RNA sequence: GACGGAGCUUGGCCGAGAGGUCUUUCCGUCGUGCUGGGGAUAGAGCAUUGUAAUUAUUGCUCUUCAACGAGGAAUUCCUAGUAAGCGCAAGUCAUCAGCUUGCGUUGAUUACGUCCUGCCCUUUGUACACACC
């Protein structure tokens, strides 16, 4: 019902930055993922922890 | 003094002591069944290196021969273990102790200390009570 | 005419007739406690 | 000839563990004193049903032997007198070392402080519950003394990262010295706040 | 001397405790008891005392292959064909997620079984019949 | 829940608690108040593991610096210092 | 694929009458055909009967016994005989 | 406290547990953690009892890791080897949760008095009398 304030956050990266959180994101979740994540637009998006990824989780 | 000592030092300074000269010995094999689980629920083997599973289990086991005897497979396993009824939500322990007996007791054969009887159970030999009276020697001197 | 079995299993007295008993001594368990005062048996003359 | 322990070669030999003297220990308060018994214990144990008989003075009592006894107990359940006595051999050398005085003597100071003055017991007469204030009588001070501390050396324990020696050490020397951190002289002054009010 | 220490795993997958000693800290790793745990440690070469967390990179990348799979023990699946489902694959470990998740495809085969324990899981209710007089008020 | 630290084995082996600053702050500092004072009521009064406190009394007792004496439940006391006797 | 003499089992292998024995393999020669109506929980499962119309009788009710692919390493009573799941 | 090791029945080769027979209380570990707590539930698979273990065996390798943070309104006993706690064997019994039941082992606190409940004798009143239901 507020609606002013921060509900969520989020990032966007184009280009370099893009590509380095691609190679390790890709990494976690295995693969041959499927089709049906992509989307009509030649678009796709998967879901997971932060803690994925080479990161300290402390 | 000293061999009067095998028996009558309170055990655990005896075993302690004793330890160190049953790692000289070259047997000492456990051959990978260990490591299941030998007893109730966590027993395995990393600490046993200094005075663990399988080396205590000996040393003493020795030091209780001495007092006492004539054993067993069936005599040792209890001696330690529990393994007592449950009002059924239970285990306490499981403390096997089929195996643990049964590998200790095997090296002692190698080496010449113990011995088998038709109906007695484990003997000890003349070999036997040598190897212990004689560390025993260095023992009492250390502790008074 | 054939035969028949299965439905073996432990022993009750004649003296009275149910299937659940105590075997040691041959009689069910009332029919123990009968005999109990009786004595017949070394022991129970009675009482504790 | 010899070899055998080693004590003094010897003396009159004090025991309580063989380490602590029993004689040296006073107990100031002169009506408590009378039913606190020291005259020539050391510390082994014992029972004797000396039977609750009232009034005059009742039975012999050793200080001591009361505190190991309500540790093991209190609490709750599966507690044994071997590991019992060894948390008070260690509790009584705790004690010892952090005031340089006899551990007995600091037990008695700590119990002597934390007995009260007076209770309140719950009445019910007429139509409704008072509370008059009830006597305190001797044995029952040091029970309830004991068990104060007792109880606030194994709250403690519960609570945090320590083991019960310390505890109780910490929960005896506190009530020794008069500060209200401990459980035991807390609720002394309180019991002895409703006592007077409740009247 | 240090490290600049602390410790976030994976381990398995997306997974950390830490703080705790080797084996005891081991055993909470999917997969392995106190009764597994120790044995790895050794096998692996690292000392008991040392924390699953302390360690150093070689030695941890050390215990995520050999809790996987190790070198002297090893088990491959056998027998002739079929039976097809389930079997049981020696023994899977292969504990963590591949137990978890084969457990869910299990219960499928169960019921393509025709098992009453497939029946049960199409049932949905307490598996191996247990007591009515009082039980089960938390569970749902 | 709450949190959490001192916390040990892994700050005894980096050097911001093993090398000065815990043996002579804690374990040292405390005892020219009480000759003697108990390992483990030492342990919680610092705020120190016992695990952690028992290591830096033994680096300490190899300097001879401190002296303990025993019990089994790995209680003892701790003293420092002492004398001439 | 293929078939071999010998299947393990749990402490469950032995002699036995022929009843039940007996009536099954008739099904093969003959063809597929109706359910068998068999209490008899001792037969431990083999192989050569497989996907076959089979039956139970617990008590009362019939219950459609059918061999499955997957019913193979079971024990053949386990399923409409455990329950008795009659009721919600 | 929790862990491991240590203070009809065999001998002994031999076994993951369960088994088959040629054969008569110290110290590693704990960090006071809903966990190394707890073992609930689930699932596959192995031996034995029995003809059979699936609604209705027990033991489980192995792995799921469930509630519950010491328990409301409330209760029961117990007067020192008794409360309370550890186990064992007998009976049960083809099997079987522990029933019921005895032996030892561990070992405490309170015990004045009648100051809700059961009772005793006397006492009075009684319109009750299968009896204040």
């Amino acid at each position: 019902i507020r609606r002013n304030e921060k509900i969520a956050v989020h990032v966007t990266v184009r280009g370099p930055k893009a590509e380095e959180i691609l190679e390790r994101g890709l990494k976690v979740k295995e693969y041959q993922l499927r089709d049906r994540n992509f989307s009509a637009t030649g678009n796709f998006g998967f879901g997971i922890d932060e803690h994925i990824d080479l990161g300290i989780k402390y | 003094m000293p061999g009067v000592s095998v028996r009558d030092v309170a055990a655990q300074d005896f075993i302690n002591a004793y330890a160190s000269f049953l790692q000289r010995q070259g047997k000492l094999e456990v051959p990978g069944y260990v490591d299941i689980v030998k007893t109730s629920s966590g027993n395995e083997m990393p600490p046993q290196d200094a005075e663990g599973w399988f080396y205590k289990r000996a040393a003493s086991v020795a030091r209780h021969i001495y007092m006492r005897k004539q054993v067993g497979v069936g005599k040792l396993n209890k001696l330690y273990g529990g393994a007592k009824s449950r009002g059924v939500r239970p285990y306490k322990h499981i403390d096997a102790s089929g195996s643990i007996n049964r590998k200790v007791l095997q090296a002692l054969e190698k080496i010449g200390i113990v011995e088998i009887s038709p109906k007695g159970g484990r003997r000890i030999s003349e070999n036997g009570q040598r190897d212990l009276d004689r560390i025993a020697a260095q023992t009492l001197e250390e502790d008074e | 005419s054939h035969p028949r079995r299965y439905g073996k299993g432990s022993r009750q007295c004649r003296v009275c007739s149910s299937h659940t008993g105590l075997i040691r001594k041959y009689g069910l368990n009332i029919c123990r406690q009968c005999f109990r005062e009786k004595a017949n048996d070394i022991g129970f003359n009675k009482f504790r | 000839t010899p070899i055998p322990e080693e004590v003094q070669q010897a003396q009159t030999e004090i025991k309580l563990f063989n380490k602590w003297s029993f004689e040296e220990v006073e107990v100031k308060d002169a009506s408590l004193v009378d039913y606190v018994q020291v005259r020539q214990p050391i510390f082994v144990a014992h029972t004797a049903g000396r039977y609750a008989n009232k009034r005059f003075r009742k039975a012999q009592c050793p200080i001591i032997e009361r505190l190991t006894n309500s540790l093991m107990m209190n609490g709750r359940n599966n507690g044994k007198k071997l590991k019992a006595v060894r948390i008070i051999k260690h509790t009584l050398d705790i004690i010892n070392v952090l005031t340089d005085q006899n551990p007995i003597q600091v037990v008695v100071d700590a119990i002597t402080n934390t007995g009260p003055r007076e209770d309140t017991t719950r009445v019910g007469g007429g139509g409704a519950a008072r509370r008059q204030a009830v006597d305190v009588s001797p044995l029952r001070r040091v029970n309830q003394a004991i068990a104060l501390l007792t109880i606030g050396a194994r709250e403690a324990a519960f609570r945090n990262i320590k083991t019960i020696a310390e505890t109780l050490a910490e929960e005896l020397i506190n009530a020794a010295k008069g500060s209200s951190t401990s459980y035991a002289i807390k609720k002394k002054d309180e019991l002895e706040r409703v006592a007077k009010s409740n009247r | 001397e240090q490290g600049s220490f602390q410790h976030i795993l994976r381990l398995l997958n997306t997974n950390v405790d830490g703080n705790i000693k080797i084996v005891y800290a081991l055993t909470t790793i999917k997969g392995v008891g106190r009764r597994y745990s120790n044995l790895v440690c050794k096998k692996a070469d690292v000392d008991l005392h040392k924390r699953a967390g302390e360690l150093t990179q070689e030695e941890l990348e050390r215990i995520v292959q050999i809790m996987q799979n190790p070198t002297h023990y090893k088990i491959p699946a056998w027998f002739l064909n079929r039976q097809n489902d389930i079997t049981d694959g020696k023994d899977y470990h292969t504990l963590a997620n591949n137990v978890e998740s084969k457990l869910r495809d299990d219960l499928e085969r169960l019921k393509k079984i025709r098992a009453h324990r497939g029946i049960r899981h199409f049932w949905g209710l307490r598996v191996r019949g247990q007591h009515t007089k009082t039980t089960g008020r938390r569970r749902a | 829940k709450k949190k959490w630290s001192k916390k040990s084995m892994k700050d005894r082996a980096q050097h911001a608690v093993i090398l000065d600053q815990e043996k002579y702050d804690r374990i040292l500092k405390e005892v020219p108040t009480y000759r003697y004072v108990s390992v483990s009521v030492l342990v919680d009064r610092l705020k120190i593991g016992g695990s952690l406190a028992r290591i830096a009394l033994r680096h300490l007792e190899k300097e001879g610096i401190i002296k303990p004496i025993s019990k089994h439940s790995k209680q003892a006391i701790y003293t420092r210092a002492t004398a001439s006797e | 694929m293929t078939s071999k003499p010998a299947g393990f089992m749990k402490k469950l292998r032995a002699a036995k009458l022929a009843a039940p024995e007996n009536e099954k393999p008739a099904p093969v020669r003959t063809h597929m055909r109706n359910m068998i109506i068999v209490p008899e929980m001792i037969g431990s499962v083999v192989g050569i009967y497989n996907g076959k119309a089979f039956n139970q009788v617990e008590i009362r009710p019939e219950m459609l016994g059918h061999y499955l692919g997957e019913f193979s390493i079971t024990y053949t009573p386990v399923r409409h005989g455990r329950a008795g799941a009659t009721t919600s």
